[PDB]
């Protein structure tokens, strides 16, 4: 029923009828130089910096020099078939991009052109690509976790709303396998997502999308892509255009998260138009400025207070507070954690999480290697439970993996080392989990009162994830109302803690 | 479902077909305020809706 | 191109014009200048590496109809920078600044078909409101648009074309 | 009728002016005649006042300033399709075998954009290639790109002519083969190779080896490509060979630094990253057909993380690496099982059956590898029977990994084998989990399935 | 499955409107180069002087 | 009377008539849209033109608009009525409260105190922490630098020292953060103001969403302030949240202001404009600022020109460093890199310098044995190499120490540790009386009484 | 392409007199200020290593 042509045709002939018919007076330049994606314009006496400029074809430029007679731009397309002589006319608009909550589930360019086949978004007007992140005084501690699926993350280095979080490991290591395991768990807690993926391979990002339809998340996130093929200029102001749609949720006092692919291949992209201007290139040829470029992008994921939103929404909201959360993505060569782009933007969030390739092909995955992952936030982010049965549990595993790198050849208070490193060891093989398998906090609470209180010193290595396959299901049996209490509250009490033993015992003597 | 849509793109398709010769004269005479005759054009929102 | 060292030229030129009262003699004056830098025989000793003085001196010989005193003081401060080539931007630069201070304009206004010289009245009356300048219409004739007209001004087009209304509606669907 | 002339000319990097309105667009071609024969320019830059700056596809002495430039309207044209099958052409799609024109009916710019994201197809499939080593322990994605990373001696050409005949003769597809910036001996001698073989007729070939100016190296990769392009829309499932993607890369820099723009990370061209996703985003399945690609690279310095390394391997999909020594014990194909990774080994794309006896054959050889170090230093005997077990299975798992090509029969006088992959599965589950214990590890050795590994210990 | 079929019916349907759109432009602009007389064309031009 | 004749990123050129051109630091300002902006004037170009820094965003700047010459430099408020607020580069009030009722602005462009006017002050300060005033001491009105790549300790270290001292101390204080996170400033706004020692203290920030003008000119702010204090008689504390932002905003707009190129692409001024800054910083005979600075180090490389013309400035340098951090052990101080000028025989006495070089020479000596540890194994060591392998490790564990702000991070509770009660520890672990214990026995302990009873509990 | 200090007036100047009217070669004016270097415009009989005095009681070293 639903291809009614009346409805097409009513579609059209509304645009026919809101039509102005009104000349309109702009301003004018011809295109005077081309090469390698930049333009040079001459005229434009009223070209304002940061401005789109509108060239034949339907695709933009943006100016980002005045000089004392021509403007300098950067083509937001294929370029090659531009000329010199072309006339091209000054829009008023400092570069834009189309929001709204009209846009979820919608694979988008990163212009807002919709690059999936189902026609014209709709969208609440527009909003400016360059911002500045509110100040001071707007925002607010993060205090609320957001659960991944996975008990590492969840329990050693936690996330909150608000946060920033670096995912960084080497290639083919699982950090698009974690982040959009991180987008498809918020499918049922009023967070939306936003995935944005700078120069990936066309094919792969058409899998992910793939994967987010099936398991039925697309419906709730917002997909902007800039291929390994699309010109520099897309891929360098991608994550803008991401971080524009995710702080249309955080000024209007919800939650988002959003996800910059490879942000290593966004420094890659504007080194090559810094280099194309012959700006003087710094350490590893990256330009001067290209702290400022991750800086100024990633210092808009914030909270923000109930009276910023008040004041930006004239009124309408009261008394709630926005976010949006957000976990780049950095590609390290040969494990090297120390060089100039990563630890650059080591230095701009607020924790990191870095998956070691060794660990990640000894099977143990994810591999985050403690030690080098850490939460600027720590504890505060985390549900009360989960505050108090972790700890300290990473530095554990840091003493534990210099302590078993030394021993290598021996031990001492055999017994005691023993004991040590039968839990630092077992605590490595628990914390190892399958794909697309988030277990709540419920379930990871448990399984942690498990490690950490010592009663996993009775279990041999191979037993644990039948142990904990085990454990899991005999909660859903015998105790199954208590799951239900710790879910939705934070839930400690010393009766907590006593029923918490009780749940051992009447397992560990029934496996 | 894919054989229902293309049926029903198929029938749709026969009934745009009507619609077209509409829109066009819309925008024609949207783009000029002066309304037009028929006659002079009958064979190119003829041709319009054939094809379609 | 030359757009940008020819700016301080033109604008030196222009005022010492000024205060002698005779622009409309420098104008020719650097109109001639510009003609002989386009000479076959003569772009060839430009590109040559000879000194700025053995430059001017045979440059200033092909011309007599330079007042003698500053006309030529010009053409030697040019050939000691190296920039006789930019004459004919220094007059172009020369002439809009003119056209500046003595506020005319020149607007081009693109026709299907030539107007009724009614119109054309209306158009110029129009404009010289749009701007403060004296205006000179240099209508022309164009097959692309086929109705309306387009006023270009400067780098400021006003655009009535029914081309352009055609292709800003395709746009919009 | 001609319209620009030439105003510089230094080394292979000709500016040409033309009047104001007529200025060719970027890459359009332009051709100029060089005293008796004409050459061809492409367009790279448009600098102010209507010159255009280009580069050669050819030598560039003897050129004078003011010359007549004309104005092709088109980036540079090749002939492709059928017409294309067993023949080789250069850059510009000119035969440069002596056997005359290319009776081709239709030719395509090589300059293309990489297919939209609504036209890739909506499925993840594997390549069967039909040898053992390839399609257990590093499978091919229909679609995928293939590093090759063999050094020499060890039979690249020989694995190359296996997979040109098995994808024409099994699948019915074509083949092409793209020599960027190669040896002219190599070129000759595989020509001969594959003209012995009857494999030419199935494969079309273009060559811009080391001798060429940097223009022509640059470029050949893309001839091959829309070839492999038009095969592609043919519906056809394409293979697409690159003789070696690093001097691709070497091509772009050597280009780069004739523009004269700033050098990057190592010496690399600013363009890098863009200059390579360019021609590898263009070859990917596509809901009409597909384009596969088996590319041989080399690292320099043996530095995989180099920049030129580094960006390929964002690229590729599978690895398979050749190896000296299990060539020395004469076992071929010389693939290393260890080595050799793909990104396709997963349950969830390639099913647990197959993974897990992947692993598992990897496991056994990779404990095989320090059982054979204990031997050397303290013998045989010091093993327990456990680990005497492990290397008799270690061996005839190793020995199950060769296979007969159609190809090789000059060599090996055993007609070839195409193993299909449930075979190879069911083999090499058979030979881990103690089945076909019972008999000697030469009834594996080149044989072909395990239904006949059975038959040659019948009678061995 | 079921979300399978429903980007088909969107996509089908997106794609049947781009269609009838680009025949309405082309033919709007084919009955105004046909319709078009130098009345007409006077009348545009001294309307817009008028706001101009 | 100006005009607007380039717009590069950052920098702006404005064109004034022959005989207005502004003098160098003058302010110039703008109406950027429904915006007021801020441009001041680095140099003097030939002809009337003049070239600028924005200090705000430079986008929608126009050609031609019109910029109005005030003619004076950037001032801000200064002094008490400053107090307890938050500013901008500009002096702005930043916080939602009203205006600052300030009676005096200053300059923030000034000379540095002369040769014949500086002090200098032997009082030891005591902090307590174990590392930091074992091995690099130092002193009332001094200064002290903490090193460190990205990621290591450094924040959580400062904040620490304003714990120990900023609330122990009498006198007021100021804080500059400078190009670092807004959630960290509003996080230390909060915990002041919800321990009442915010009214004593003085905050400015230009945190890392700025663009280059607020981050390049927000510490000559904090330092005219603190200079505000200190001669008004008083004794200040300034801390600055991360000095290597100051000149990395230098070189961003270095290039654009048409310099060439130095070293690794720094500004050829990187060592004058370091110099002009940290010479004002400094006590005298009328006042004394003590002050603690973070100095990142970018790529943990410590011979970087940014961190090497830094070390010359400073009295003690604390060296942070990741291979010790990611042993978990904290605070990730290098004792063998850290150093303080107050470390002589004739300040801190003989025992205290003769426990730190001891601690030193162990520390050394373990270093040298790592290669053969690493190739040949622990047992080749001679029988007391053994001995120096162990105490040097329970010396590396003993050196880490719990943090009362690093609460939220592992539960356990923070230490305080005198110097009388720290250098006794390390005496008896260098003297042998505790080779009886376990390693773990010290890690993250106060005293050694604390590491003697954690052995009973293992 | 770029100007190397003719600018408008100092052109104007040159344009009614280019023969320089004799003037003092024990003078010039500055031109250009930035980060410690200065332009001087003038000053035909400055030796290199010289001493150049400046409003107030300041000095500068000739060195181009
Ligand atoms: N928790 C896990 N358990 C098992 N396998 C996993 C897990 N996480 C990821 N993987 C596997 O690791 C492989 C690579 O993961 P993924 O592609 O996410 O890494 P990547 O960092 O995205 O690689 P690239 O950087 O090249 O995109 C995938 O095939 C996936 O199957
Ligand atoms: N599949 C095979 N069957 C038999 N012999 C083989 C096989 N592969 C390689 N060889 C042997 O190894 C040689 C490899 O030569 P070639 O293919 O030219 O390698 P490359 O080109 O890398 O030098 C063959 O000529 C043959 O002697
Ligand atoms: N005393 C400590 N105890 C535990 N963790 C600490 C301690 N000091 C620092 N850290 C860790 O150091 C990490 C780095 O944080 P921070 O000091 O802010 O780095 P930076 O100096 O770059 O700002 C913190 O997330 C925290 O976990
Ligand atoms: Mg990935
Ligand atoms: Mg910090």
């Amino acid at each position: 029923m639903q291809l009614n042509s009346t409805e097409i045709s009513e579609l059209i002939k509304q645009r026919i009828a809101q039509f102005n018919v009104v000349s309109e007076a702009h301003n004018e330049g011809t295109i005077v130089s081309v090469s390698d994606g930049v333009i040079r314009i001459h005229g434009l006496a009223d070209c304002m910096q940061g401005e789109m400029i509108s060239l034949p074809g339907n695709r933009y430029a943006i100016a980002l020099n005045l000089e004392r007679d021509s403007v300098g731009a950067v083509v937001m397309g294929p370029y090659a078939d531009l000329a010199e002589g072309m006339k091209v006319k000054c829009t008023g608009r400092i570069l834009e991009v189309p929001v709204g909550r009209g846009l979820l589930g919608r694979v988008v360019n990163t212009l807002g052109a919709p690059i999936d086949g189902k026609g014209p978004l709709d969208h609440d007007g527009f909003s400016a690509v360059e911002a500045i992140a509110p100040g001071v005084i707007e925002r607010q501690s993060v205090d609320q976790p957001v659960q991944t699926g996975y008990k590492a993350v969840d329990s050693m280095i936690p996330i909150g709303r608000g946060q920033r979080e670096l995912i960084i490991g080497d290639r083919q290591t699982g950090k698009t396998a974690l982040a959009i395991d991180a987008i498809i768990n918020q499918r049922d807690s009023g967070i939306k997502c936003i995935y944005v993926a700078i120069g990936q391979k066309a094919s792969t990002i058409s899998n992910v999308v793939r994967k987010l339809e099936e398991h039925g998340a697309l419906a709730n996130t917002i997909v902007v892509v800039a291929t390994a093929s699309e010109s520099a200029a897309l891929q360098y102001l991608a994550p803008y255009a991401g971080c524009a749609m995710g702080e249309y949720f955080r000024d209007r006092g919800e939650d988002a998260l959003i996800i910059y692919d490879d942000l290593s291949k966004q420094a890659v992209a504007y080194r090559q138009i810094s280099l194309l201007l012959r700006r003087p290139p710094g350490r590893e040829a990256f330009p001067g400025d290209v702290f400022y470029l991750h800086s100024r992008l990633l210092e808009r994921a914030a909270r923000v207070n109930a009276e910023y939103v008040e004041a930006f929404t004239k009124g309408e909201v009261k008394g709630k507070t926005g976010s949006l959360t957000a976990l780049p993505i950095i590609e390290t060569q040969a494990g090297d954690v120390s060089a100039f782009v990563p630890t650059n933007v080591i230095s701009i969030t607020d924790g990191q999480i870095f998956l070691e390739t060794n660990l990640f092909n000894a099977g143990i995955r994810p591999a985050v290697n403690p030690g080098i992952s850490v939460s600027r936030v720590g504890g505060a982010a985390q549900t009360k439970i989960m505050k108090k049965l972790s700890g300290g549990i990473r530095t554990a595993l840091a003493q534990y993996r210099e302590l078993a790198a030394f021993s290598q050849f021996a031990s001492d208070l055999d017994d005691a080392t023993r004991k040590q490193l039968d839990h630092g060891q077992k605590v490595t093989e628990l914390l190892k989990q399958k794909q697309y398998a988030p277990m709540s906090v419920a379930q990871q609470s448990l399984v942690l009162f498990a490690a950490e209180r010592g009663y996993l010193a009775d279990v041999e290595l191979s037993k644990i994830g039948s142990f904990e396959a085990a454990l899991l299901a005999y909660v859903d049996r015998d105790h199954a109302p208590l799951m239900q209490e710790i879910n939705q509250t934070g839930g400690y009490n010393d009766e907590i803690e006593g029923k918490l033993k009780g749940i051992l015992d009447s397992f560990k003597a029934t496996q | 479902a894919q054989a229902e849509i293309e049926a029903e793109r198929k029938r749709a398709r026969e009934e745009l077909r009507k619609q077209v010769a509409i829109l066009a004269v819309a925008g024609a005479e949207k783009i000029i305020e002066r309304s037009v005759d028929e006659a002079a054009n009958s064979d190119i929102v003829d041709k319009l809706v054939a094809e379609l | 191109e030359f757009i940008t060292v020819a700016r301080p030229y033109a604008k030196a030129a222009f005022d010492f014009a000024v205060e002698h009262q005779s622009v409309e003699r420098w104008q020719d004056m650097l109109a001639f200048a510009a003609e002989v830098t386009k000479n076959e025989q003569m772009a060839e000793l430009l590109s040559g590496a000879l000194a700025p003085e053995t430059l001017a001196e045979s440059f200033i010989a092909v011309a007599g109809e330079q007042l003698d005193e500053n006309g030529q003081n010009l053409i030697r401060v040019m050939a000691e920078n190296g920039r006789l080539n930019a004459l004919p931007d220094v007059l172009e630069q020369f002439i809009h600044l003119r056209a500046v201070s003595e506020a005319t304009a020149e607007v081009d206004v693109i026709s299907a078909a030539a107007l009724s010289e009614q119109q054309l009245a209306k158009i110029s009356a129009a404009m010289e409101k749009r701007l403060s300048r004296k205006v000179k219409l240099n209508a022309k004739i164009d097959k692309s648009v086929m109705a309306g007209v387009i006023i270009r001004a400067g780098d400021m087009v006003i655009d009535g074309s029914v081309r352009g209304r055609l292709e800003r509606l395709a746009d919009v669907l | 009728m001609a319209t620009g002339k030439i105003v510089q000319v230094i080394g292979a990097v000709v500016d040409v002016e033309f009047p104001q309105d007529a200025v060719p667009r970027v890459y359009d071609a332009l051709e100029v005649q060089n005293g008796n024969e004409r050459l061809v320019l492409e367009v790279q830059q448009q600098l102010g006042g209507g010159i255009v700056r280009t580069i050669a596809m050819g030598s560039s002495d003897g050129l004078r300033r003011g010359l007549d430039v004309k104005d092709l309207e088109h980036p540079i044209e090749v002939p492709v399709g059928k017409a294309t099958l067993g023949r080789i052409m250069n850059v510009l799609g000119e035969p440069v075998d002596m056997k005359g024109e290319i009776g081709e009916e239709e030719r395509w710019a090589i300059h293309r954009a990489a297919p939209s994201y609504e036209e890739l197809s909506n499925s993840q499939e594997l390549l069967e290639t039909g040898i053992k080593v390839i399609d257990l322990m590093a499978p091919f994605a229909k679609g995928g790109k293939v590093g090759l990373f063999g050094g020499a001696g060890v039979g690249k050409t020989v694995n190359m002519m296996e997979l040109i005949r098995n994808i024409a003769i099994e699948h019915s597809g074509y083949s092409v083969f793209a020599g960027v910036g190669e040896r002219t001996r190599e070129g000759n001698d595989f020509y001969h190779e594959m003209t012995d073989s009857n494999v030419i007729d199935k494969v079309s070939l273009v060559y811009g080896q080391m001798n060429e100016p940097p223009g022509n190296r640059l470029r050949v990769a893309l001839t091959g490509l829309t070839m492999a392009e038009k095969f592609r829309d043919e519906g056809r499932d394409v293979l697409l060979f690159v003789d070696n993607i690093y001097r691709y890369t070497l091509a772009g820099t050597e280009v780069s630094a004739l523009l004269g723009r700033m050098p990057s990370a190592v010496g690399y061209q600013p363009t890098l990253a863009e200059e390579m996703g360019v021609l590898q985003e263009r070859i990917t399945s596509t809901k009409t057909g597909s384009i596969t690609s088996v590319q041989a690279v080399y690292v320099p310095a043996d530095d995989l993380t180099d920049p030129s390394p580094a960006t390929t391997f964002a690229h590729l999909d599978a690895t398979v690496v050749l190896s000296r020594q299990i060539a020395s014990l004469g076992i071929y194909p010389a693939v290393d099982p260890l080595d050799s990774t793909s990104r396709q080994l997963d349950p969830l794309v390639v099913g647990q059956e197959h993974y897990d006896t992947a692993r598992g054959v990897q496991s056994i050889l990779q404990r095989y590898q320090e059982l054979k170090d204990i031997i050397a230093i303290l013998g045989m005997d010091e093993l327990s029977e456990e680990d005497k077990l492990v290397v008799a299975r270690a061996r005839k798992i190793q020995r199950f990994l060769s296979q007969p090509f159609f190809v090789a029969e000059v060599f090996t006088g055993s007609p070839g084998k195409y193993v299909s992959l449930k075979d190879t599965i069911r083999g090499f589950k058979g030979i881990m989990e103690g089945e076909y214990d019972h008999l000697p590890e030469q009834a594996f050795y080149m044989v072909g399935s395990i239904e006949e590994a059975v038959e040659k210990a019948k009678k061995l």
